[PDB]
């Protein structure tokens, strides 16, 4: 929960980043590829639960 | 003297060329400050220009 929460205000301030240019569109899916992981991890989670 | 004066509108529009860019740096990097977007240091450069 923990995780997809910051790596999606995370995934926000790589659209920040990427808005300014300080990042490339590779870490845009970085934190979008490991947002949907993050995703998942908790829902995929509730069916190991 | 016409030379000079019309030299002189040439440069007064140099004036207008650059006081514009500075002015449009300092509107868009004044609609979003205190974000992660643009901060004091680079609006105040633009006050600066």
């Amino acid at each position: 929960k923990q995780a997809v929460v910051s790596a999606q205000s995370s995934l926000d301030a790589m659209e920040a980043g990427y808005s300014v240019g300080t990042r490339t569109i590779v870490d845009v899916l970085d934190a979008t590829t490991t947002l949907y992981n993050a995703k998942q991890e908790l829902a995929n989670a509730r069916y190991n639960y | 003297y016409q030379a000079t004066y019309d030299s002189a509108k040439g440069d007064l529009a140099k004036a207008q060329a650059a006081a514009n860019i500075a002015q449009l740096t300092v509107n868009r990097y004044q609609k979003l400050l205190g974000t992660q977007y643009i901060s004091k240091q680079e609006y105040d450069q633009a006050l600066a220009d």
